[PDB]
């Protein structure tokens, strides 16, 4: 029976896990202690005494972020064994998190994940959260995926990650981590959800009228993305869709596993008073480039696969009228080899609403997972920034001093150049 | 005597089969508990066709519910008629196919087939004289389209003489719920042509436009779609269960219906479909039943017969009516639309009469028809299959299962040869 | 036959209720023992300050 | 007052007061012996088992003490019946029917 | 008249007999005190098969309980029906065997064999015409598999013509609870072949399989296993104690079940095993008893008869039936599965009918069969005994008792020569 | 009736002796006077005054460890003839405890063994507790079984002892004691239970959150061990396990009587509050080498025989499922000549909880006894360290001056090399 285990890595992973597990707590009705005053069993592990424990492993290379959870509201909810800490961090260095500091605690996380899924009988997959910017989220995440694949050759590895924003950046040495990590998400990943923080900044300000957001506002918006993905597993629906169902209809070739997400409607309560919301209305905003969670225009590319995930008061009648209306639009492109590129999932339960949240209660919802080739331009900008670094060999002595050979820098650059080349081959129409 | 074992596969087949088992429960006056609350003696005379005897005046449906995912079984047992089926008859695995035909047919279907084979052998040997089997599934799935075909191939070897009807669900190209649907569809029709006595190709899109125009339901759910499907399967065996002026059964039709073994695909039809505003302005007569059914809009296939030639046509009528009027109405339509009937077969229409009307209604009729226009959909699948296959797209999922490549070629070759010989019967000089 | 089926269903319901009540009692009992521990670990530190 | 006792366990396990006589060591002193941690504290209700069952050996002790069963009867010889009727018992070493019959004539036996 | 003396060996046996003497006392209406609270005169007509008369309308078991560890009988007498037993019939040693076949067979068994021989002599001379003895033990112990074999050899010399039945417990390879198990098993069957009229191969793992699947018990204890085993023993002698349309006894089955003296092993089955949910939907008939029995899942042996040939088959029926439906069934099952029945023996089946049903039930059946599948178990032990014995492992314990090394070889040879001719009886031409 | 007698030896033996017995008084529920306000007869015995008198003898060559028992809480519980002391000790000298000081009071203890052996009718085995390091725990200990063997030839003589830790050491002259006593644990021992304090230190800090443990915390878990083996004697079970039963199903060859223990679960009360415990969960923790109390990794070797002692509210059904899951694993290896290597025992009685303890009150548990060849590396480290002494003869003058011949040192070193070789022969796989 379905069970998903979260392997959140890094400061982003811990803060995301605080937001995501809060939503899961309110969806099933979990008290902050963890007692009800079996849809929970995919996420909350029921013990004998009525106590329910999240099936998550928070891991970070510094204690300060995890210790806030240790002294937070949900301190008694989480297993202290699950929350793994470390004395020293990678400090924006992939090499420190891959060859010196990771190996001290690569072993410990493996045994903790070992115990979590030993409790589980039928494991669906692994939901893994990290970042391409930080050293721990990029370095330490790379080894565990490498070690998870040899331990679990068949188990699924979904990859929700923070990609570097095209313009704003929290660090300078970020592209070195970003380039070197992309090998891991190619040969040790099944699907990928790179998200830049900049796109949500526009989306939250333009739509939710929050002129001064914070990471919680971003982490909440990441929250129901996973919830709408796992809604079919948790709750019954007209068209229940498992993770294997949408993995198949999104990946035409093993080298292409980088789709783009989209959520709708995303609108404040005082705003939502004025628009009647229908299936056609919410599905049209899912194709608008202004609502993309990646800074790229699919109008410059072509869609090759889309996963539809309706949720709430949706009717299969209005599903097909929306799909047909979408298909009669020249502004939307499609490849020649995919005449039918839709995978519709329908769920009964409407999305619950978190307190202190901008989103109003809405009776129906919609989720998009569109794989298109317009993502390839984002890596090209990274290639422009990475190559223009490597000519002067800036910050190289840091990575060399950790004990890793500088030739891997060229190899990682070479791989992504081939990866961009592969996306243009699909863009060719015969 | 003449019993039916109702096969059931996939989320599709489980939901329609749940609806189908509900309607005939109403016809035979069975409560959700399992006892008989009917009034007429004929309501309990031939109940052993679908029901099996249990102690204390109880009857169990003779169905074998199969699905690779346990979630649909929970939804089945939680319905109104959820506690009428024998829990031993529920056979299910822990992992689904994920819309992959190859996983359902080779990898995961090989474990569950033995358990289902033992259930049906238990059920088949129980009945005295089994007329034949009957299966419902979807071609756009992973279990019914997958393992469901593997079940057919095994038991045809086991039980060759018995009839095989399938209410298979053919995906529509205008609206699609799967991206890899041509692959599952193509690899299933090749299994259909070799081992199937008769097929009812029912299209969901052809169901949708009915509810828009014929019934004018604002919010047609899947229950309405299943209810219309349920009315069809009841209308085939209604003369079997109840005596009439001119009786029939499945073998009465299939012997009369297929001129050649390579042609066993029909477009089913149901006559009394009127909206609530239509009840005010109507007169229940035999000509109105004939006029409404011969309209192509009433059809639950995705193919206009006016582009093809009607090889053979059935009209199974339910009720007490004039036999002269049904004799004359078919004779009139055979002469008026002469070009739409082939000339090498005179009197292309076969009729049977069942005295008992459907519950809550006075007059009804059913239509089973083989026409040349059904090749319009198979070639449209080849239009989509070859477009995706020529680039080897979505192939590693299937290739990883261990199957070879020539299976795609031979399955496409069989359907190309099928539509080739299907075409030649259209332009044939008598 | 109806004597037999009534007896069987009655036994099934009885054992279901017995299992439910045992599980209900078990959870509450552990909670109270914990309540002893928090005070027990509170005296030992309060003892320690006094030394 | 707390958890449902097993109702077979003796009242010593129902009342923790009956183990008085220890705990009589004084902390809060420099002359505190480490071994005094052994048996340091009198128990409470919470540290006392819900269920106690024994392995009562008085079911074997007296048989073991008074010896194992033996028999030294000389012979209970009980040649039995091969026919179920209470009137007759014809033996394998006997070739003669019992219960002499009632015949009208020819009584030559 | 026709009396049975029940011999009792080992911790395995002592709990089997205690559960057995409970159910038969229920069948004969005997209170915990020992008096007769029954209602039908048939409940007290043939009680002296197992009980002896005591002053005051009291009845005492004719059983002799033997174990090397005194701790077991205290648990035996402290049961519900513990006080019914007579203390003199309890025989025990002061020191156990430690699952060692040697100390029970040679060293300490020599001290205890004199005392048990006296009481079984006393119980023998008490009754009129003893039909034979009956011993229950386990092949994985030290006393039942050890000393328990010594009593059989002694009583065969003393009482050769009397029937000797043994419901042994053979260890399972998949789940084993004793490291020295293959040594004891190899050294016990050689004693079993030479001196035994009839043996039943009972395995706990198969018993474990049934309650998992057939009864769906969440927490089945060893008592449920004793419930199933005692159900087998009662169904064997239900024709002896109670009248029926077609009577039988142990000797009627014994003459018919061993075609040759070297093959006296039979795997027993019990028919009416349904979960409490399965009681809701069923129709109690003779074919359903035939159906449920002739499933290999119902078997409580660790051998699948589908891989072997049935030599002889016996099915003893408990209840009041019309045998035309009974007699038609074994004729069919002989004909359809003709590949699994030998051809040199026509009409392989013998059946018996006892009028009195079991208490609290209407109809049931017990089955005794000889198949070729039993060599699957002996050669499986040969796979394990040879592995242990080739390296002389665990030998010094048996060597310290004073036995030679040739005994293992000859016992290995005897079981190998047993299966060798057993293979030839499988591959024999008619 | 089945009985067991404790012959606790040395400062260890006294300290674990009372710690094992403070748990013994509580399970049967005896007030420290010795009264109930028959499961107890395996250790206790009725007197004329109708109290439950110890069948336990305490011997030490230094009195200061003894009088704290004669002045502690349970002074009146014990009879003071049992508590045997001496005026002078061995002072980490095997020779003094075996040859000079031991022979003074060797007869006196032996009579007290005999009188306790007189009292019991059917004895099962002797429970011997000592330490490999101290002179009294080595010298006097080594002397006593050799004549205890020739007095009671057939009687089981079980062996609990402290094996010196690989890195941390309370002694420098410990390996001379450790090497020389190994002769007695091979020709005068039935089954050994060697344990080092360092691995106990690692387990409690990692699992029980006690950052500053002592001997008391170590003594309670060791007391939890001995209770588990003899629990099947005290209270009934579905499958009772006496001492002879697991003795047979652990020893492949007479020279191989060195198994390894494991107790699970061993967790703090705070962490146990939110972890469900089942049979599979606790049996998997037994196979983790991070929870073994001997500094060796069984993955580096192969199990010859595993013995199982479950305890708590355990069901035989989940036992077989746990065994099946364990068996279907490749890094968990087994020797080729042991296809079935398990000996399972089940008890309904849950483990009791002592005041001031560390282990949480848990409804179920498991004890594990594997005999593996991965322990062969343990005496190898001892052999390298001992050979790093004897080549240049450190501290030899002390042992020679006691009156014992230096040639025994080489022979004692040689036998352990031979014993290591025998463990290597078992590690060989069949052709
Ligand atoms: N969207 C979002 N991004 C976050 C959040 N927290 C951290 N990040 C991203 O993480 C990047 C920095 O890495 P961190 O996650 O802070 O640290 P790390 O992954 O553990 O790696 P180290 O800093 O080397 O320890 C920043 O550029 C952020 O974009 C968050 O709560 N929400
Ligand atoms: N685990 C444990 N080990 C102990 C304990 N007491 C002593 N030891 C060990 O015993 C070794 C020394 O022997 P001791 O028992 O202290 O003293 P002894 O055996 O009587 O020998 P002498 O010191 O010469 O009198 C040390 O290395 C300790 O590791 C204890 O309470 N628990
Ligand atoms: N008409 C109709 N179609 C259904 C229903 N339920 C599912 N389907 C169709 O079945 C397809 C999915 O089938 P799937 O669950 O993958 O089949 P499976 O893999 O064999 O279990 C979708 O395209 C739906 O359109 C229903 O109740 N009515
Ligand atoms: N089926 C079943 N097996 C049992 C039962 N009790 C014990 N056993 C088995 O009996 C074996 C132990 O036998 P043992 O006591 O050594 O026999 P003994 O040496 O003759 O006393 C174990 O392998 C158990 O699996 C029971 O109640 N039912
Ligand atoms: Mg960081
Ligand atoms: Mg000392």
């Amino acid at each position: 029976m379905r069970e998903c285990i979260s392997i959140h890595v890094g400061q982003a992973g811990v803060q995301i896990g605080n937001a995501c597990w809060e939503l899961y707590c309110l969806e099933h009705g979990i008290q902050p202690d963890g007692q009800m005053p079996d849809s929970f069993n995919t996420f909350f592990s029921e013990t004998g005494a009525g106590k329910h424990v999240p099936r998550a492993v928070f891991v970070d290379l510094e204690p300060t972020v995890v210790d806030e959870v240790r002294t937070g509201t949900y301190r008694q909810l989480f297993h202290p064994e699950q929350l793994i800490t470390g004395k020293e961090d990678a400090a924006n260095n992939y090499a420190r998190g891959h060859y010196t500091i990771g190996k001290e605690i690569v072993d410990l996380v493996l045994d903790r994940i070992r115990k979590l899924a030993d409790l589980c009988t039928g494991l669906q997959g692994f939901l893994i959260f990290h970042s391409f910017g930080g050293g721990t989220g990029s370095g330490f995440a790379s080894l565990l995926m490498e070690r998870l694949s040899v331990d679990y050759g068949k188990k699924s590895k979904l990859e929700f990650a923070i990609y570097p924003a095209p313009q704003v950046s929290t660090a300078v040495v970020e592209p070195y981590n970003s380039i070197l990590t992309t090998h891991t998400t190619l040969e040790h990943s099944d699907c990928a959800f790179m998200v830049d923080n900049e796109a949500i900044y526009d989306i939250c300000r333009r739509n939710l009228d929050i002129e001064r957001p914070t990471y919680t506002n971003l982490n909440r918006l990441i929250g129901q993305i996973v919830s709408s993905i796992t809604a079919s597993l948790r709750f019954d629906g007209a068209l229940n869709v498992d993770l294997t169902e949408f993995q198949t209809n999104l990946v035409p070739y093993p080298r292409i596993h980088f789709p783009l997400a989209t959520y709708a409607p995303v609108i404040s309560a005082e705003k939502a008073y004025h628009e009647q919301l229908s299936v056609a209305e919410i599905t049209n905003a899912c194709f608008e480039p202004a609502n993309q969670m990646v800074k790229c225009d699919p109008r410059h590319g072509k869609y090759m696969a889309c996963c539809m995930l309706y949720r709430g008061d949706v009717v299969p009648k209005d599903v097909n009228a929306a799909i047909a209306t979408i298909k009669t639009k020249r502004t939307i492109q499609f490849v020649d080899w995919c005449p039918t590129g839709f995978k519709v999932g329908i769920n009964y339960q409407p999305p619950t609403v978190v307190p202190g949240g901008d989103l109003a209660k809405v009776q129906r919802a919609v989720c998009m997972l569109s794989n298109t080739t317009a993502i390839a331009e984002a890596w090209a900008r990274l290639d422009h920034k990475f190559d223009l670094m490597y000519a002067k060999r800036a910050f190289v002595h840091w990575y060399v001093g950790e004990g890793m050979e500088e030739g891997e820098f060229s190899e990682a650059r070479e791989d992504l150049a081939a990866l961009e080349k592969d996306y243009e081959e699909v863009g060719v129409d015969s | 005597m003449r019993e039916i074992v109702h096969l059931q596969a996939g989320q599709c087949g489980n939901q329609i089969g749940a609806k189908f088992w509900e309607v005939i429960s109403d016809e035979h006056g069975i409560d959700p508990t399992g006892t008989y609350h009917g009034d007429s003696d004929l309501q309990l005379e031939r109940i052993n066709v679908y029901y099996n005897e249990a102690t204390g005046g109880k009857y169990v449906p003779r169905a074998v519910l199969v699905d690779l995912e346990p979630g649909t079984m929970d939804s089945v047992r939680s319905g109104p008629f959820g506690q009428i089926f024998r829990p031993d008859n529920f056979v299910f695995g822990q992992s689904g196919a994920g819309n992959n035909w190859a996983k359902g047919h080779y990898t995961e279907g090989a474990e569950l087939v033995d358990s289902v084979l033992d259930v049906v052998r238990k059920e088949a040997e129980s009945c005295d004289c089994l007329q034949g089997f009957q299966l419902t599934h979807s071609l756009g799935g992973g279990t019914g389209s997958g393992m469901g075909t593997l079940l057919i191939s095994k038991i045809r070897e086991e039980y060759p003489d018995r009839i095989m009807n399938t209410f298979s669900v053919v995906p529509s190209p205008k609206v699609s719920d799967t991206v890899v649907e041509p692959y599952n569809a193509t690899l299933s029709v090749h299994q259909l042509v070799e081992n199937t006595d008769e097929t009812y190709c029912i299209d969901n899109e052809a169901l949708y436009d009915i509810c828009f125009r014929t019934l004018k339901l604002t919010t047609p759910t899947y229950g309405d779609l299943n209810h219309l499907v349920s009315a069809t399967m009841s209308g085939v065996t209604t003369c079997l269960r109840f005596p009439g002026q001119l009786n029939a059964d499945l073998r009465k039709l299939a012997v009369n219906m297929v001129p050649f073994p390579r042609l066993h695909f029909f477009m089913p039809g149901f006559a009394p479909l009127t909206s609530r505003g239509s009840q005010q302005y109507r007169a229940l007569t035999v000509p109105e039943l004939t006029q409404q059914m011969f309209d192509a809009k009433n059809m639950m296939a995705a193919c206009d017969p006016r582009h093809g030639r009607y090889l053979t046509v059935a009209a199974v009528f339910r009720g007490r009516m004039s036999m002269k009027e049904v004799d004359e109405q078919m004779l009139n339509v055979q002469n008026k639309n002469s070009s739409y009937f082939v000339e090498w077969i005179p009197n292309n229409v076969k009729t049977a009469v069942c005295d008992i009307p459907p519950r809550g209604l006075k007059m009804s009729a059913t239509f089973i028809g083989n026409s040349t226009a059904i090749q319009e959909l198979f070639k449209r699948i080849s239009e989509q299959f070859t477009a995706m296959f020529r680039r080897k797209a979505f192939l590693h999922w299937y290739t990883g299962e261990g199957m070879d490549e020539m299976e795609f070629t031979e399955a496409e070759s069989n359907m190309n040869d099928l539509v080739s010989e299907y075409q030649q019967y259209q332009d044939a000089t008598a | 036959n109806m004597k037999l089926v009534g007896r069987a269903l009655q036994d099934l319901q009885d054992e279901a209720d017995k299992k439910k009540q045992k599980r209900e009692e078990m959870g509450r009992e552990q909670k109270i023992y914990n309540d002893y521990l928090m005070q027990r670990r509170e005296e030992e530190k309060a003892q320690e300050k006094e030394l | 007052d707390y958890y449902r006792i097993s109702e077979k366990l003796p009242v010593r396990f129902n009342n923790p007061g009956w183990f008085h006589g220890y705990g009589t060591k004084e902390a809060v002193s420099m002359y505190r012996t480490s071994n005094q941690t052994y048996g340091s504290r009198a128990p409470t209700v919470h540290e006392m088992p819900k269920v106690f069952y024994p392995s009562s050996n008085k079911f074997s002790r007296q048989h073991a003490a008074f010896g194992m069963f033996q028999s030294h009867n000389i012979n209970v010889t009980l040649e039995k019946s091969l026919v179920t009727g209470p009137d007759n018992h014809i033996t394998h070493y006997d070739r003669l029917n019992f219960h002499p019959s009632y015949n009208v004539n020819r009584p030559s036996i």
